[PDB]
């Protein structure tokens, strides 16, 4: 339905064929479907209608919490505990959001593999490539930090990688 | 081995210099005073138990005197202790101020410019 964003959770246009009977025999599946409909789906729908009638009477909402952007750990001087505290809390919240991004991408991948049936190896390549890009980025940022991770250790990992990349590019320029 | 015995202008046996009166006295509900009163109460109860008297009931005037004595002495103990810590901090700050070449203020770096070593956990 419209409850969730179809841009973050997309799906193809859902092509389904029309029934083309070839025999005089009655299809027991469709009769069972009519029986199921008129014994199960209608009482359940009525119950839900009443429940939502009672819901509409008392309507209240909640709001997603928004967080400002505070200075990160790079612009905190070495022993300033308050800047360090706020930077570390911000880094932790960002780590949580990145975990959820990888989760969304993995959900897409799984849904594609199930949906595409026998053709998943070709029809889910974009989902696989998207996951590969996200996984590579997430791995660079947080892998090998260990328990007792922190923004300072993430910064040290990034700086080590940046040094290696700079030196590699410099010796490639001499080639 | 004797850091504050030789301090200048110190009266031999005062226990409470006059300069100590510039400091805020401990409140009468100071939790350290309450603990001293609890110590006095435990002394009263052990007193009853040793002399084979009912432990919580026997001498109420005696237990009151125990508690009062402990609280009374603890008040002055706390005053003297807070005063001695105030002396320590006063002297330390004055010494840091008069010897600036021993306590220099060096420019501190943000973590963006300090190169820290990374150790992977694997
Ligand atoms: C960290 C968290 C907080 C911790 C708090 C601090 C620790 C506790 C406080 C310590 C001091 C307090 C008690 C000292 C005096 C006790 C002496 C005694 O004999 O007690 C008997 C006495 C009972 O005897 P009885 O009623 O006359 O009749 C009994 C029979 O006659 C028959 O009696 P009996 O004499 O013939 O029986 C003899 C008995 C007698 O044996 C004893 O009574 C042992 C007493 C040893 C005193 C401990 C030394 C000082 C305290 C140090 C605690 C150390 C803590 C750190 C870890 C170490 C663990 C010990 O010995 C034996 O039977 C042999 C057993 C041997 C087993 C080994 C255990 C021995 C050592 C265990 C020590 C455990 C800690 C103390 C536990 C509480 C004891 C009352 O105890 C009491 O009834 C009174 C206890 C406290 C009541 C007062 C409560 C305050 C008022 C109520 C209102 C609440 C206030 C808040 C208001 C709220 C708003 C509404
Ligand atoms: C197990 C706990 C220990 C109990 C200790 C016995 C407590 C009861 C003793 C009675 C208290 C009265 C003693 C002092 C009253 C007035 C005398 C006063 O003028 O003395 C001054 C000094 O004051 C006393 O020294 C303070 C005594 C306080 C002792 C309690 C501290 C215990 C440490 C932590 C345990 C908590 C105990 C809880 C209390 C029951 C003199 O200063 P000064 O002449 O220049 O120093 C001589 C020593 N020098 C030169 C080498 C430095």
């Amino acid at each position: 339905p419209d409850s969730w964003d179809k841009d973050v959770y997309p799906e193809p246009p859902r092509r389904t064929p029309a029934p083309a009977p070839q025999t005089s025999l009655p299809n027991p599946v469709t009769y069972l479907t009519k029986i199921f409909d008129l014994l199960v789906d209608r009482p359940v729908t009525l119950a839900r209608e009443f429940i939502e009638q009672q819901h509409a009477k008392n309507r209240y909402y909640y709001y997603h919490r928004e967080f400002r952007r505070v200075p990160d750990i790079t612009e905190c001087e070495e022993k300033d505990i308050l800047c360090m505290f706020e930077a570390e809390m911000q880094w932790r919240r960002d780590y949580k959001v990145d975990q959820e991004i990888v989760n969304i991408i993995q959900e897409r991948l799984k849904a594609c593999q199930q949906r595409e049936g026998e053709s998943y190896r070709q029809n889910c390549a974009k989902e696989l490539e998207q996951f590969t890009q996200v996984s590579k980025a997430f791995q660079d940022r947080y892998s090998d930090l260990g328990a007792h991770y922190s923004a300072r250790k993430c910064l040290a990992k990034q700086k080590q990688r940046m040094l290696a990349e700079r030196k590699a590019a410099k010796e490639a320029a001499a080639a | 081995m004797t850091m504050m015995s030789g301090r200048p202008g110190r009266v031999p046996l005062q226990f409470l210099p006059n300069e100590a009166r510039s400091l805020p006295p401990p409140k009468l509900t100071d939790p350290r005073l309450v603990y001293m009163g609890f110590l006095g109460y435990c002394s009263g109860l052990i007193d009853n138990a040793i002399r084979r008297r009912p432990v919580v009931s026997a001498g109420l005037h005696r237990q009151l005197l125990y508690v009062t004595s402990f609280v009374f002495f603890g008040y002055y103990l706390l005053k003297r202790q807070d005063y001695m810590y105030a002396l320590r901090d006063h002297d330390m700050f004055a010494y840091v101020k008069s010897h600036p070449e021993d306590f220099p203020e060096k420019d501190k770096k943000t973590y963006g410019e300090i190169l820290e070593e990374f150790h992977p956990v694997r």
